């Protein structure tokens, strides 16, 4: 499952995720404490004017002196005093009164002629007022600088705590991310390492690696932004949610059931975007393929002008990913923020009826504190829904690209893989009536039997689709015979593991390939066990190349694929000299000299082949000069060995052979 | 400067995203009205003046408005969305047009994995910076000075100014953590083209690296490769944790200069409880989203160094192979080389030195030579793959250059030395030379080069599907329809360059009667390491070096007593 193989990948680091959630949750305490600074600033300083006062002040914070007395009103005030129950002010409009009287009752604050006016409705006693406005006397809140100060100089403490931890949480989740792709990456690749030959051969290469590459790529995406917006989102949440009940209960309750409302749009977004975006990545993969083919062959797309009926179906792909896209707009227009602002327009509406529904009974105005908290939370909740819901386009991309990723490591017809090789082993080969058939029933060879003897050369020469590229398949196990038996010093390949079988072979293979490295790099495909066999695996075959090179051949630098700044004949001499490099038992070679001149081939390798005649060979020639003494040639007719037999033998028989060797000459 | 490289794109379409702008003008100018409603509500409920008719005005207000920002915000974002995909589309044709009519001296240059990055990776890349990019930073630019003079003109300009002035050294962090932050994603972005050929090289060579045993030194490359750019992540991730960290504090500076400012202020009586809230709402709804607007340019520059990248590739001006050149000449006629003196891109010595054979109108050369002697050197100069060299190539009396390529290669048909199929039919691929010819002369073609009994060999018969790159059939079945491939047009020069090195010296004879037979009159370029296929060439030239040593008729060269005489000895007794 894609969600289980996520979640265990993560879990393959589970210290620096738990620290790094511990860390964020530190910070955000600080950050979300901030608004609770804020409204027991706002609670007790700004709306304690409205206490009782009347004490000489005997002790404490000193006092207001409005007029010729001390005044102080409720907090520095507390000590045993006669607070009495008078000098009470109040708030009309923009002008601040103090009754300085004994006040019998409130709930409607209204002065006019400085009397007391309707108070919920009794009436009691209206009395005389005072204004002050702003500049006659406002020493009235001296006491509460100090409180702000203070409260503004422990915020900004908390400021710096959360720098350093908001820090160490964003450093620890990205270096878990990347860790957690590195991983991915890794074990895709072994995967691929492990795969059969077929998955390779009907397989465009640019499928390979699009999967691969971009696939993880899209994962590696997800894990460092998708995931790390999502920790980071809930546990702000989580924080705001925790604070929020703290304040008020039931308009908390409200405001938190919109995460049924997130899981909800999530589903609904879910389905149409998995659609559409596995769509748009099969899509993809399509573009990345056809990019491998047309780069690799763009020599003769132009040779033959095919450029305009390749650009027709290059964009046949361009445009219906574009149009796979374009069904994209109604989902990511009606889903995007822009809902999260109609959810903050509806989350708020809920704020002010709520509040003004206690309003009308005297009872939402107890804690304007409480209101002034309650916004700035329900703004802080708000910051990091877009942050979710844009991640949660990039989260079914991303859970497209991972079902496709995981499609591969899950694959059960993988072959076991034994590394270590062994001694070198006698040259003896065998088949054992090899049949052996691609695709189930399209026969290519039928009823194989031959054997080498530790020294002899083995020929099989025939026609152009006999098979005998077949027999080699089947003796490296790229492909499994389907009936008879192969074996090496009389144990069936098959009991053994492929790696311990290639150990024993080296190839010269039809189609020579080279890397992207220098030319001693591919003689010896980077392997240790190396020395200066260079220079000496090359001097045979290699003797008028390195000298004209500007460089001295381990330092010249084919490039990418099969050395395009190298002849077809001298890429050819490479293979040679690198199947001759690393000491083989058993030496295959698969037309290994089409491409070299005969005076080059015939002289140089057959002089130097001969001496190292205490090896077993096997020459697959349409050259019949390079088998001449070859000492058991084997006919291939239709995927069928006919004749056998060393020159003298065979074309004393006058067949096939025969009529070959007569024709080429 | 990303914008600037991206203004092609906004001249082109102007009513999508000036019709767009507009809207989000709208929306951000009647979005600044709720904050004011609830500071409104908030001061109307402290003086106990909230009744029930209030609050039906306020959540009918709420309503209209939230409605109204949705529908007419819905288009923009349907607009820029759009705006973004055609922007990859169009990004994504311009590409692939410019990879066809691009010469070998690019690709040996520009690796495969490279160029399939600088596609998907890049454009997806910059499809994310032009829709998301542009629209998030034109929206917060909006919204941040329509804030600022809601909250001057409606509030206090001293209050409003004062919680700013944290954002004068966050313009200066953001400029600094954006300037290193590109020259860390031209590196990020290079080394997943080097990740793309990387895989794309064991793929391909995968038999190669199994033959020998080598997967476990790949996959050891491989981890190292990995090592190496997760280190490279790790220091960019160390840099955007410094960078995070500054971006939460100073909007943390700014929300408490704004909340304890403003509550002093309510003391000198220049604002009230509701004035507060409003305020404190407005400042919160600008600064709240710099939480991301710092991680916006995470993807501002990912977007620019992926446009960077896309235009390196599309600004390289064709290699001098370029037609830019009429002439009337119809008939290629003579092919006369005269002191050709071409020297490879990437070598330091004459490929070719003095160079003056010629070919009249209907005639058979043959050139042979040793391995890398320069005899498909000389083929590649008829083919237009690299810059002209020193010398003339006069298609009759009209110089190579002053003819147009798509007249050159509809008169050259040309067999490559190395097999290049595609991924199609048998059929599908001998049809490339002409593309409109009926079943009978696919047949035809099918017949000259010796392929008509294989084909019953095969299952499908014309409908086998060769395979990625030809791995369905054997060495010489390939070479076979290649060979028809340039047998299906009757090309006036046809170039075969090696083209019977796997057939069965049966199939060989018969091909070579085959094309004897069939270009008896046209002009035909023969390269063999084979001696006995120019045994009918009117000319033979043998190479050595970049020069030629020996040239006249296969009688002529056999009295040289040079390399040739020794060659035909050697191949002609066994
Ligand atoms: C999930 C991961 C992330 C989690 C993130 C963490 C979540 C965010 C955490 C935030 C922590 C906030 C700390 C508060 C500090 C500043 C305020 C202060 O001290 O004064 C307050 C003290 O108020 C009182 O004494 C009255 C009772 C109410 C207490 C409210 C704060 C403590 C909440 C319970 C703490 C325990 C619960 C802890 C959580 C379970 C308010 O003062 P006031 O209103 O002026 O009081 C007088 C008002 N009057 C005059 C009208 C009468
Ligand atoms: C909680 C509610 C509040 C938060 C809502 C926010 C959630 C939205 C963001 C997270 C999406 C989670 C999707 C599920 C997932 O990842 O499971 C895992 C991957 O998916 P799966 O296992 O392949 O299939 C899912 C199970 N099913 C087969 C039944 C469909
Ligand atoms: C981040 C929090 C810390 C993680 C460890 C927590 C401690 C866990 C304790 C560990 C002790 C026990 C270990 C064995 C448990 C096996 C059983 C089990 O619960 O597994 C099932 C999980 O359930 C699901 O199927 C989850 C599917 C949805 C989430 C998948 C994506 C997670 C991405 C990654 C999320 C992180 C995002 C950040 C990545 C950059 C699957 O079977
Ligand atoms: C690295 C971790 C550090 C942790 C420190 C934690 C704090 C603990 C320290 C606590 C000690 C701090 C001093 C407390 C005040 C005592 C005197 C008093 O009450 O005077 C009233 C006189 O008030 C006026 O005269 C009003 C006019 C000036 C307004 C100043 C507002 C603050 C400016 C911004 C001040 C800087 C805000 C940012 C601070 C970081
Ligand atoms: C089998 C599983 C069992 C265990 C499961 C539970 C294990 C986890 C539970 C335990 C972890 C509990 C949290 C403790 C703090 C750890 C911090 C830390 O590691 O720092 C990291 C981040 O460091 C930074 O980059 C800076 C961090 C800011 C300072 C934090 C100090 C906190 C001290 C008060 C490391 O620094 P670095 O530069 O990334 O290297
Ligand atoms: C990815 C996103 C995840 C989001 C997760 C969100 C949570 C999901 C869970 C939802 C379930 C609902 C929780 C009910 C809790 C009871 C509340 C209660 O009794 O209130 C009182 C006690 O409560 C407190 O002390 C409040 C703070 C601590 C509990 C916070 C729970 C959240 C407070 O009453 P008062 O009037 O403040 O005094
Ligand atoms: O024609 C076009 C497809 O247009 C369609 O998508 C509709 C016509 C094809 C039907 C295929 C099913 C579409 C379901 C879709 C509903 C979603 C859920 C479907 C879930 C199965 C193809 O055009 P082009 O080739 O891209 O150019
Ligand atoms: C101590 C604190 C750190 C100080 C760092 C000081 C060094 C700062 C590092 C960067 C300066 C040097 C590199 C940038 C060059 C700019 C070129 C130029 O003229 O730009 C213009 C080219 O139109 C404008 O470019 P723009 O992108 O359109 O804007
Ligand atoms: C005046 C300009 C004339 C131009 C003539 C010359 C050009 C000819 C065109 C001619 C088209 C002229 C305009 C119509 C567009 C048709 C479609 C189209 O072309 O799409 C284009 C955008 O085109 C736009 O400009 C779309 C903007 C129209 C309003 C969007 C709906 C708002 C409703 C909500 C109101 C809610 C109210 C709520 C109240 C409470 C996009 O594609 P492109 O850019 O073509 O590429
Ligand atoms: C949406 C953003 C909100 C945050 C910013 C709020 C701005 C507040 C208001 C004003 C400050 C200035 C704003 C303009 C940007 C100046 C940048 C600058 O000078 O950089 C240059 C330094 O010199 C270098 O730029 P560069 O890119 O390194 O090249
Ligand atoms: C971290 C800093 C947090 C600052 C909190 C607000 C305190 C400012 C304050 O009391 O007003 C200060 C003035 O201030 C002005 O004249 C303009 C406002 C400046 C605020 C700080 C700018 C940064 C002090 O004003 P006063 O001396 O009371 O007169
Ligand atoms: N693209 C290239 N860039 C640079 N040098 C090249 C390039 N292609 C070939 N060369 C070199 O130029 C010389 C001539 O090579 P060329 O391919 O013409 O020889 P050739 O006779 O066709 O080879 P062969 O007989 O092997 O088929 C050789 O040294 C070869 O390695
Ligand atoms: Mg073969
Ligand atoms: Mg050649």
């Amino acid at each position: 499952k894609i969600g289980k193989t996520l979640w265990r990948y993560a879990l393959l680091y589970r210290k620096l995720l738990i620290t790094a959630v511990l860390l964020l949750t530190v910070a955000v305490g600080a950050e979300l404490t901030g608004p609770f600074i804020g409204k027991k600033m706002i609670d007790d300083h700004i709306l304690g004017i409205e206490k009782t006062w009347y004490e000489a002040a005997e002790k404490d914070k000193n006092a207001v002196q409005f007029h010729g007395v001390s005044y102080v009103r409720e907090d520095r005030l507390q000590e045993p005093v006669s607070k009495a129950k008078e000098a009470h002010i109040y708030q009309v409009g923009m002008a601040f009164y103090f009754v300085d009287q004994a006040v019998s009752f409130d709930g409607n604050r209204t002065v006019s002629d400085g009397k007391l006016t309707i108070t919920n409705g009794d009436k009691s006693r209206a009395y005389a007022a005072e204004k002050l406005t702003k500049q006659e006397l406002f020493q009235f809140y001296q006491p509460e600088i100090k409180g702000m100060v203070l409260l503004i100089c422990l915020y900004g403490g908390l400021l710096v705590f959360s720098v350093f931890f908001q820090y160490g949480q964003h450093y620890l989740l990205q270096m878990s991310a990347n860790r957690i792709i590195q991983k991915m990456r890794q074990d895709v690749f072994s995967h691929i390492q492990k795969m059969p030959i077929r998955y390779f051969d009907n397989l465009p290469a640019g499928k390979v690696v699009a999967r691969i590459t971009n696939d993880t790529e899209a994962i590696r995406d997800l894990y460092v932004t998708v995931l790390s917006t999502f920790v980071t989102s809930g546990i702000y949440m989580f924080g705001i949610f925790t604070a929020l009940f703290l304040l008020d209960v039931k308009l908390a309750f409200v405001c938190l059931a919109i995460v049924p409302i997130i899981w909800l749009w999530s589903v609904i977004y879910r389905r149409y975007a998995s659609y559409y975006n596995q769509k748009i990545r099969s899509i993809n993969s399509d573009i990345n393929a056809k990019m491998n083919e047309s780069i690799q062959g763009m020599t003769i797309i132009q040779a033959f002008r095919h450029q305009k009926e390749t650009m027709r179906e290059f964009e046949e792909l361009n445009e219906s990913h574009f149009y796979f896209q374009n069904r994209m707009l109604n989902l990511n227009s009606l889903m995007s923020h822009n809902l999260v602002n109609v959810i903050r327009n509806l989350a708020f509406v809920c704020l002010i009826w709520h509040f003004g529904g206690a309003s009308l009974n005297a009872a939402g105005i107890v804690s304007i504190g409480v209101l002034y908290a309650f916004v700035d939370y329900l703004n802080r909740l708000f910051q990091p829904i877009t942050g979710i819901v844009n991640q949660f386009s990039k989260l079914e991309l991303a859970r497209v690209s991972a079902g496709r990723v995981f499609e591969l490591l899950e694959e059960k017809n993988t072959e076991e893989a034994g590394e270590p090789a062994k001694e070198r082993a006698l040259g003896r080969v065998e088949f054992r009536d090899v049949s052996f058939a691609y695709q189930e029933g399209e026969e290519v060879l039928k009823h194989i039997s031959f054997t080498a003897q530790k020294g002899e050369t083995v020929a099989l020469v025939g026609h152009t689709g006999s098979g005998k590229s077949s027999i080699l398949n089947l003796l490296f196990r790229f492909y499994d015979a389907q009936k008879g038996d192969v074996l090496i010093d009389g144990k069936s390949i098959y009991n053994m593991s492929r790696q311990e079988l290639r150990s024993h072979m080296g190839i010269v293979l039809q189609d020579p390939y080279l890397f992207s490295g220098t030319i001693g790099s591919n003689v010896s495909l980077d392997d240790e066990r190396m020395t200066e066999e260079e220079i000496k695996n090359a001097l045979r075959q290699v003797g008028a190349e390195p000298l004209l090179k500007k460089l001295p051949k381990g330092i010249n630098e084919p490039v990418i694929e099969k050395g395009s700044t190298l002849s077809s004949g001298e890429r050819q001499l490479i293979s040679f000299a690198r199947a001759l490099a690393f000491d083989p038992a058993i030496l295959i070679l698969d037309e290994a000299t089409a491409h070299i001149d005969t005076e080059t081939e015939a002289v140089i390798q057959k002089a130097l082949d001969v001496v190292k005649q205490g090896r077993t060979t096997f020459v697959i020639a349409h050259r019949l000069s390079t088998i001449r003494n070859a000492d058991q040639i084997l006919v291939l007719d239709k995927g069928e060995i006919v004749e056998r037999g060393n020159h003298e033998e065979l074309m004393a028989l006058e067949g096939q052979y025969y009529q070959m060797y007569e024709l080429q000459k | 400067s990303v914008l600037k490289k991206l203004g092609w794109f906004f001249k082109a379409y102007w009513l999508r995203y000036t019709i767009a702008i507009v809207l989000l003008l709208a929306v951000n100018v009647i979005e600044m009205f709720p904050p004011k409603l609830l500071g409104n509500a908030i001061d109307d409920m402290k003086a106990g003046a909230f009744t029930a008719e209030g609050l039906l005005f306020y959540i009918g207000i709420f309503f209209v408005l939230t409605a109204a920002v949705y529908i007419m915000s819905y288009f923009w974002m349907h607009q820029l969305f759009g705006g973004a995909n055609l922007m990859e589309k169009i990004l994504r044709t311009k590409l692939m047009g410019h990879l066809l009519t691009m010469s070998p001296p690019f690709y040996e240059k520009n690796r495969t994995g490279d160029l399939m990055a600088r596609g998907t990776n890049d454009l997806q890349a910059v499809s994310l910076t032009t829709g998301f990019g542009i629209l998030t930073l034109v929206d917060s630019t909006m919204f941040m000075m329509t804030i600022f003079l809601t909250m001057g003109f409606l509030i206090s300009w001293k209050l409003t100014f004062a919680a700013i002035i944290p954002l004068p050294v966050m313009a200066i962090a953001i400029s600094l953590y954006g300037s290193k932050i590109h020259e860390r994603f031209t590196e990020a972005q290079n080394a997943f083209g080097a990740l793309n050929d990387r895989v794309l090289e064991s793929v391909s060579g995968v038999r190669v690296i199994r033959a020998y045993v080598q997967e476990t030194n790949d996959v050891r490359r491989f981890n190292e490769m990995t090592a190496d750019v997760y280190q490279k992540n790790m220091k960019v991730a160390f840099i955007d944790s410094l960078f995070e960290p500054t971006v939460k504090l100073l909007v943390g500076a700014s929300y408490l200069i704004g909340l304890g400012y403003g509550a002093f202020l309510v003391f000198r009586n220049e604002l009230t409880l509701g004035e507060l809230v409003s305020f404190n709402v407005y400042l919160g709804m600008m600064i709240w989203p710099m939480f991301a607007i710092g991680e916006l340019i995470n993807v501002m520059q990912r977007g620019n160094a992926s446009l960077d990248r896309v235009n390196e590739t599309l600004s390289y001006e064709t290699d001098v192979t370029d037609p830019k050149q009429p002439a009337d000449l119809k008939e290629p006629g003579d092919i006369v080389f005269s002191h050709v003196s071409f020297t490879y891109p990437s070598s330091t010595s004459d490929n070719l030195q003095d160079i003056s054979f010629t070919v009249r109108k209907g005639q058979t050369v043959g050139i042979a030579g040793k391995t890398g002697s320069g005899k498909t050197t000389i083929i590649k100069q008829l083919l237009r793959q690299y810059p002209p060299g020193e010398g003339s190539i006069t298609f009759s009396g009209v110089p190579i250059q002053q003819i147009p390529l798509d007249r050159l290669r509809g008169w050259i048909g040309y067999v490559p030395q190395d097999h290049l199929l595609f991924s199609r039919t048998v059929k599908e691929n001998i049809l490339y030379g002409k593309q409109d010819a009926t079943d009978k002369e696919v047949q035809q073609a099918i017949a000259e080069a010796h392929f008509e009994k294989d084909l019953h060999m095969l299952p499908s018969g014309l409908e086998t599907m060769v395979g990625e790159k030809g791995v369905a059939l054997s060495g010489g079945q390939k070479q076979r329809i290649s060979i028809a491939r340039a047998l299906m047009a009757n090309p006036e020069i046809l170039i075969l360059d090696d083209s019977l090195s796997a057939v069965d010296a049966k199939t060989e004879a018969a091909i070579i009667k085959n094309i004897r037979e069939n270009r008896k009159g046209k002009t035909t370029f023969i390269l063999t390491h084979r001696l006995s296929a120019v045994e009918h060439a009117d000319l033979i030239l043998v190479m050595d070096g970049g020069v030629i040593a020996e040239r006249g008729t296969h009688q002529e060269l056999l009295a040289n007593n040079g390399w040739y005489r020794e060659q035909y000895e050697r191949q002609q007794l066994f």
